[PDB]
């Protein structure tokens, strides 16, 4: 919106950039009652006319200049007897426009979610693409590999001007000093025009059509400080006057909106295995890479050199991604746990469209669930209407804080919900010892209803079986055959164990108040759930254990399920146990084997899921599409 | 390793 | 939403919290084809039966039990040809409701704003009603005036049962730590139950009905860090087992909003005037005080020995206010420019309900534009279909980040757009020296339209009205007739000065700039706007400074106005733009005074606004009714 | 004093 002032006294020169609503004021210095007006044929005046303030008089251009002034404007003023007062107004055309992916397919200064709406995205590229070097890519104001160019958002400036017309304008792009350190701009013909304490930069664009490129990388990811817009602006400046400031004559902008790090559930099909089970273990490695081929995944393996003795994979990381129209990547989250296992996502995960992220203090502060078997999401999901396409990311918590609870810190926390596409759900983990939602819960695919089966760990389940058996003839049978080193233990004898169905009765308590929290937050039925039998016990501080191998901690390559072999009673030939599960998982089409993971995992305190991670497929549905 | 510490 | 678990096996004992859903699994541990439910009076089986999963039987209770176990449910499994085998449940209902103002008159967990909106409000305890002490109230952990508690907010735990319920269960109160130092929570017999590294405390409950008082202050205003929301909670837990963990059975919460502060528009009502006039100036003085006679205000004066020669009484501060169902106090944010005026907001202002705030770096790193003449808000405002009913807050800036270039502090910037209820307008006002919106706009009330006219500075309009007294003969008036020391200037030499001309163009240019952001920004209209003949020079840097008496940096007292005196061209016994002023505002029964302000402000720098400052009535209409 | 610096 421009309002050009136009006088007898004085003949009015200005420019008109196209797309843009220009008006005149004719009344503020008028000499003479009525008034006419003609224009030149490449001016549309929109509106024999009285001289009365509330006539809207707008101009429009249909195309560029080709010289200054090179269109025109005569505004008579006339009266009941006075000869005709002309005003002279001389115009000149320009082309000045900011573009950007704003549809998200392939190239209102706002950005809105949903399939309607409109605002390009920006990656932050934390990747290293970069042969040979440790830091990521936008660490640098360098573009130091082609293929880098790849994960940057292209914008581009086109102008249509007069030959001569930035002899007296210049045109200056910037950014808001509050975001300048969340994102890099680079010109290609790449250097370095916008970023950190680098707020605005001078173009030097010639007359005439002209197009110049820009690559855009965003530094940081949405987080409690930053909601995840970026603003650049390009300004067009009046520099004809020597004696007086630069004055901005036009200003336009393009919004985009940082991509969140985002989870995949077992549900989503695994591209990826990784165990660090070079340490003493084999055979539970071998079951691994078994499962691995048989789900047609490449599987990376961290030697003890590297691992220092540090066996929980599933723990140190959690393999997200992020997602642009035009480029799409997988992204470590390192978590700040610091084990043995410290080096391998900076070190041996993170490089070509290998992403990195971290949060965290990094030198203690830090509680057990910050690992990242604390950490999950769960399948597509809506709930009393509300769509959740991506999932709900769920971690563990207490059910209050104490002086003696724990929680995942609060820069994790705060990070996860900053995302917004996979709307965090607190669970309650902290009455297990580990403390950690991956000892309760697991998901894995369905041909049916929803797609998926939530599985929880449950007492009551185990107690029926066992009764059953017992019921059946067989309380004789023993818990914990095919052990070198474990005192067997009689169905008869653990049933009969009035402490031991005490610590699982608390447990189940722990384990239902999560059922419904669950059922609540995710819309689940009954009918989306199994139960898998499971036992506890409570050991130091009143914190639960797994009794025997804990079932739930498994590992899902699709339709195979790597199960922590629970060495349950012998009945017919068969663990009873696994005979259970497989009666139970088997009518889904899962293919369920039991991994010797005792004195390996179990007995440490974790187990198959505990031991591995997973790399899976983004989802097909795009983030932007969603109204959070 | 123990899991939890 | 609980699910309880039935047997034949073994009786069930379990508590019902009134208001929640209850159901009962009556298959899992079932012996039989079909079941039967027969409970007791108090007890509504909602739901003879097949024995199939499907069966949804819930429970309700009507009211408290007066002891443990007092409701009773039985269910009956039978057979084709099998005696009926019977299961055992022992009820206890509970009422446990954590009360709140949630309808926001006088007393879903989810704050939602508007009229038909939910959810409660939180002051910050942020003045000082404790008598002789310099911290505001919220900075102990103790309520030490009895008076200080109309500040706070009443929350209410309502419990019913049974005499001896809390031998075997406890209830807690919490907030999450990452709330904790944003709140403070008092229990009234006051004493602090929660609060700063304070995240929860056992409450101590006698069965029976008890209702038991809270007292909440906030600690912090909304901000980048803190989006303004806080959760209590109650959770009540089953202490039944000597040999386990407290188990929550339980949880309830609310959540309050923590109530932004609010500025008022030169349209609200004046209540009290500020001045530290108390310098060499003195008829200023008794100016100012007629004026805040005329217009019924409390009159506040700084001395010299307090002022330290700083006369800007505009800059230091602005009184604000913040407002909630129960209580509405003024707050005084006092800018971090720290000058002469540095003590007063903190040692005269700040009291009893007067509250405080501050933002920015306090020991220097900041700009004038930092000075709270670069801080105005409009009058009430709807635009293109969105309502603003408090305003929108309007700020200096430049067009661009250079070197050169400055902008309030990103601290002052984020709090402002972090209070949500006035959607802070960049306006652009670094092209003046001193940098302030408070020197070319000025809003003033009128009778018609909108309720107000915009005032614009315009050398358009000086030019207009000096060409047509010059027209009328009088191009050897004198500006500057009146004065002691200063260079007469005929209207003549102003006019042929080209100059002169050059500058007001270029300043002119920066005015139209901002006259097309307020009409957009506001919905404006030319009608709802009215020029003030104004000249300006451009002096160091090219930056703008008033040629005469600023006249838009007036002081608004309803229909009265403080105009700095302009001291122009006498012409029929009166200065001619006294009189075209006067011939602007006196329609709209405003009533201009023009006050000496030249030896004493106006070459330093500033007029009558700048050295003044007003206390407004805060608006009828309550925030919380918004949809920002 | 100057109001500007
Ligand atoms: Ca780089
Ligand atoms: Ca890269
Ligand atoms: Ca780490
Ligand atoms: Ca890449
Ligand atoms: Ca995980
Ligand atoms: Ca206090
Ligand atoms: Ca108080
Ligand atoms: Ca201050
Ligand atoms: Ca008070
Ligand atoms: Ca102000």
């Amino acid at each position: 919106g421009t309002l050009i002032r136009v006088t007898p006294e004085q003949p009015t020169h200005a420019v008109c950039v196209l797309g843009t609503l220009t008006q005149l004021d004719i009344c503020s210095s008028a000499p003479c009652t009525s008034f006419s007006i003609n224009a030149s044929p490449g001016v549309v005046v929109d509106i024999t006319w009285p001289l009365d303030p509330g006539v809207e008089v707008t101009l429009t251009m249909k195309a560029a200049s080709g010289s200054t002034g090179d269109q025109k404007v005569q505004i008579s003023y006339y009266g009941p007897k006075t000869p005709p007062v002309k005003a002279l107004l001389y115009l000149t055309a320009v082309e000045i426009s900011l573009c950007a992916d704003i549809t998200r397919t392939g190239k209102q200064r706002t950005w809105t979610w949903g399939p309607c709406g409109q605002g390009a995205i920006l990656l932050v590229n934390c990747d290293r693409d970069n042969l040979e070097s440790s830091a990521m890519d936008c660490e640098d104001d360098e573009v130091l590999d082609s293929e880098d160019l790849q994960d940057m958002s292209l914008m581009t400036l086109s102008t249509k001007t007069p030959k001569d017309f930035f002899t007296n304008h210049t045109l200056v792009l910037h950014v808001a000093r509050s975001e300048m350190d969340k994102v890099r701009v680079f010109q290609a013909t790449c250097s370095v025009v916008l970023g950190p304490k680098w707020p605005s930069h001078y173009l030097m664009v010639p007359g005439g059509k002209h197009n110049m490129d820009f690559y855009v990388e965003a530094l940081a990811f949405p987080d409690t400080d930053f909601p995840g817009l970026i603003t650049l602006t390009i300004s067009l400046l009046d520099t004809s006057n020597l004696e007086l400031p630069e004055a901005v004559v036009f200003q336009d902008s393009v919004v985009f909106r940082v991509a969140p790090w985002i989870m995949t559930p077992n549900t989503q099909p695994p591209q990826e295995v990784y165990a660090c089970s070079i340490f003493e273990n084999e055979d539970f490695l071998k079951s691994v890479t078994t499962l691995a081929m048989k789900a047609k995944c490449k599987l990376t393996i961290c030697p003890e050199e590297e691992n220092m003795d540090d066996q929980w994979m599933q723990d140190e990381m959690e393999i997200g991604y992020i997602q642009a129209p035009h480029k799409t990547l997988p992204v470590v989250f390192d978590s700040p746990r610091n084990r043995g296992l410290k080096e391998f996502p900076i070190k041996r995960v993170m490089g070509p469209d290998f992403g990195y992220v971290t949060r965290g203090p990094q030198t203690g502060g830090i509680s057990g669930l910050d690992s990242f078997g604390n950490l999950e999401v769960s399948p597509p999901v809506t709930v009393r209407g509300k769509e959740y396409p991506l999932g709900r990311i769920l971690f563990g918590d207490s059910c209050y804080p104490s002086n003696d609870s724990r929680q995942m810190h609060q820069a994790l926390q705060d990070f996860l919900s900053a995302q917004q596409v996979q709307a965090p759900v607190k669970l309650y983990s902290d009455w297990l010892s580990v403390g950690h939602v991956d000892e309760f819960l697991s998901f894995v695919p369905a041909p049916d209803r929803k797609g998926f089966r939530l599985l929880l760990a449950s007492p009551r389940s185990c107690y029926k079986l066992f009764q059953e058996q017992q019921n059946e003839g067989h309380g004789e049978a023993l818990l914990f055959e095919g052990i070198k080193k474990k005192k067997q233990q009689k169905i008869k004898n653990i049933l009969s164990n009035k402490t031991l169905r005490e610590h699982n009765s608390f447990v189940e308590r722990c384990i239902d108040w999560n059922r419904e929290l669950l059922k609540r937050e995710l819309g689940l039925a009954e009918s989306d759930i199994i139960d898998i039998p499971q036992l506890f016990k409570l050991k130091e501080f009143s914190k639960a254990e797994a009794f025997f191998p804990n079932m739930v901690n498994m590992l899902v390559l699709g339709k195979h399920l790597g199960i922590p072999k629970p060495f349950g009673p012998v009945i017919n030939g068969r663990c009873c146990l696994e005979e259970k599960v497989c009666s139970l998982l088997e009518p889904l089409g899962l293919q369920c084997t039991f991994i010797n993971d005792f004195f390996t995992y179990h007995i440490r305190h974790g187990e198959v899921h505990a031991g591995t991670n997973v790399r899976r497929k983004p989802f097909s549905f795009k983030w932007w599409n969603m109204v959070p | 390793s123990g899991r939890g510490k």
